[PDB]
């Protein structure tokens, strides 16, 4: 299934304070009326990481809890691990072996070897969740934005959260879901255990030239795609 | 005088009737501030040197430090602070560079032999048990606590290696129980006569020289791997005026202008805005937000 | 400089300065050399309490690497403008026309 996204996948690109000034920006953006792939979580396939993924989900149980990135899901190069939870969230590069499947919340599907980094921060979570990942200068940027609420056509530019200083190659990504009472071995079947009926989206970022219009308070109001 | 300004900018001894522009009126800044965010995340050299517990020579700790802010002149504070002989940086302008990520090397040196532990030098424990590479890029940490860590019992219990056969490469350890061979001989497994294994431990004790005593040396060292640096140092001091034509620097963004109080409600993830045409308008404190 | 000045246990007697106050003006020279500290407390520290004596003796031998062995390095400094010069090559003259 596909889905065209009408006029998301808009954020800060400068970090910058802009007063009722249009500001033609070269950069990587989600182009408008472009197609995402649609899924169902009522098992879920690697998806390729080329350059930028912009995320989406409408929620109403909070079932998915992270992400997993990294370009092998061995444990011989560096991957990522971000799991949130009610609290907290930590953000782990280290390089644990991973299973053929996600873990289910069995708190544990990780490995020891060498660890290096660790990461704690606000906690990152009908409710409509956005997400937006991005490495080319060697820093780890998350642009989100909550509205409460297929895909609406409000316009809204999605503020950016945090911003780490590692700069590991990813080219693969997975998603990461949860579910009551689920058991999980090293070796998995394709049943799996029943949760509560959502979607989420995925889509792709392509360098595009974007003017924004910028409001009296520095907000993004609007967004003009040039090759549309 | 603006008359022979006049005479200047025109090249002429004599000038005619009418205005004229001569010169461009710019005031000189008079102050200069620098300013940056708090020390919030300290660095936590605190557990490395003012700790109780300490290694041995061979079993010696690596601990890393990933985020922090650095602060080397508050731990001159020791008393028995002696030896600092740093290896390529010196010790002023380290305050200033910001590197990576930090590893320390915990561990006790007999003070007779801490000059082996030097690039450039031969010894006991320098070519078999411990060796600093010659482009390192740090110091050694050398103190006497003999007064705190010691009784007159025996305090055997931080041990050391004296030989072995082989030379050990840096950047690796070894717990192996290996068997002397020294020519035509089989392993028993048993120590004895030509058997001498190498479990050893030293001889500390309160009275025990002024020279000959336990010298608990931290080597700290500095890496970089032509990263995004992640440890800074400590930064330079913050001072603020204002409705004054003073050099602003908040976080880079070098330039002359004053400083006035805003109305506008910013958004807090902004840090400095622009004005029309990339000029800057107004910079958030970086303190007091 | 390797079989001319290096010297097994010695060669001391060229010194080298490891900070100063200031950064010198070029063309400038110092000879006087007192103990300069942090300033907040007085000289003759060179036990180590922040304090550097700045004439230091490198003493090194042979047997290290090319990065520090002893060059013997001479600057040339030029001024090449127009004035009364008298000091170029050995370029004969031609009679005036
Ligand atoms: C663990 O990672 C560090 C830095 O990423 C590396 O220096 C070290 O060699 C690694 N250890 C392995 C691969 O066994
Ligand atoms: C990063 O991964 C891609 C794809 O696996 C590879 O082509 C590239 O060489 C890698 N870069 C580095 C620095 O490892
Ligand atoms: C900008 O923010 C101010 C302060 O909250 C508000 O009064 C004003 O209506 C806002 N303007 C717009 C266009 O949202
Ligand atoms: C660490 O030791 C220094 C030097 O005595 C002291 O000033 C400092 O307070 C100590 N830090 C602690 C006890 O946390
Ligand atoms: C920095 O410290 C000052 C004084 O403790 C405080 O008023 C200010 O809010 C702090 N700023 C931040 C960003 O924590
Ligand atoms: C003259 O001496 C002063 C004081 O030592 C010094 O700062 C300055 O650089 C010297 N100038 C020259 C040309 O040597």
């Amino acid at each position: 299934a596909y889905t065209n996204s009408f006029t998301r996948g808009v954020y800060y690109p400068d970090k910058v304070f802009r007063s009722s000034v249009l500001h033609s920006t070269q950069d990587l953006f989600l182009p408008f009326f472009s197609n995402v792939t649609w899924f169902h979580v009522i098992d879920n396939p690697v998806l390729p990481f080329n350059d930028g993924v912009y995320f989406a989900s409408i929620e109403k149980s909070n079932i998915i809890r992270g992400w997993i990135f990294g370009t092998t899901l061995d444990s011989k190069t560096q991957s990522l691990l971000i799991v949130n939870n009610a609290t907290n969230v930590v953000i782990k590069v280290c390089e644990f072996q991973f299973c053929n499947d996600p873990f289910l919340d069995f708190r544990v599907y990780s490995s020891a070897n060498n660890c290096t980094f660790e990461y704690v921060s606000q906690p990152f979570l009908k409710n409509l969740r956005e997400f937006v990942f991005k490495n080319i200068d060697g820093y780890f940027k998350i642009y989100s934005k909550h509205t409460p609420i297929d895909l609406p056509q409000g316009f809204s530019a999605l503020e950016p959260l945090v911003d780490l200083p590692i700069g590991i190659n990813i080219t693969r990504f997975q998603t990461l879901l949860a579910l009551h009472r689920s058991y999980l071995t090293p070796g998995d079947s394709s049943s799996g255990w029943t949760a509560g009926a959502a979607a989420y989206y995925v889509g792709y970022l392509q360098p595009r030239t974007f003017l924004l219009k910028y409001n009296e308070n520095g907000t993004i109001t609007d967004a003009v795609d040039c090759a549309l | 005088d603006p008359l022979s300004e006049t005479k200047c900018t025109l090249k002429s001894f004599t000038v005619e009737k009418g205005i004229y522009q001569t010169s461009n009126f710019r005031v000189q800044p008079t102050e200069s501030i620098v300013r940056f965010p708090n020390i919030t995340n300290l660095c936590p050299f605190d557990e490395v040197f003012n700790a109780t517990r300490f290694a041995s020579v061979y079993a010696w700790n690596r601990k890393r430090i990933s985020n922090c802010v650095a602060d080397y002149s508050v731990l001159y504070n020791l008393a028995p602070f002696f030896t600092f002989k740093c290896y390529g940086v010196s010790p002023t302008k380290l305050n200033d560079l910001c590197f990576t990520n930090v590893y320390a090397d915990s561990f006790v040196i007999r003070g007779d032999e801490v000059r082996q532990i030097a690039p450039g030098q031969t010894g006991n424990i320098a070519d078999y048990n411990y060796k600093l590479p010659d482009d390192f890029t740090g110091c050694v940490i050398a103190w006497n606590s003999n007064k705190l860590d010691s009784k007159v019992s025996g305090n055997y219990n931080y041990l050391y290696r004296l030989f072995r056969k082989s030379n050990l490469k840096p950047f690796e350890r070894d717990i192996s129980t290996e068997i002397y061979q020294a020519g035509n001989k089989p392993c028993n497994g048993v120590a004895g006569f030509n058997c001498y294994f190498p479990l050893r431990s030293y001889s500390f004790r309160p009275t025990y020289g002024v020279g000959h005593q336990p010298y608990r040396v931290v080597v700290l060292s500095f890496e970089l791997l032509h990263a995004p640096a992640t440890v800074c140092g400590p930064k330079k001091s913050t001072n603020l005026v204002k409705n004054k034509c003073v050099n602003f620097n908040f976080n880079g963004l070098k330039g002359t202008g004053v400083l006035t109080e805003s109305n506008k409600k910013f958004l807090p993830f902004q840090q400095f805005g622009r004005d029309i045409a990339d000029t800057t308008d107004a910079v958030r404190d970086p303190q007091t937000l």
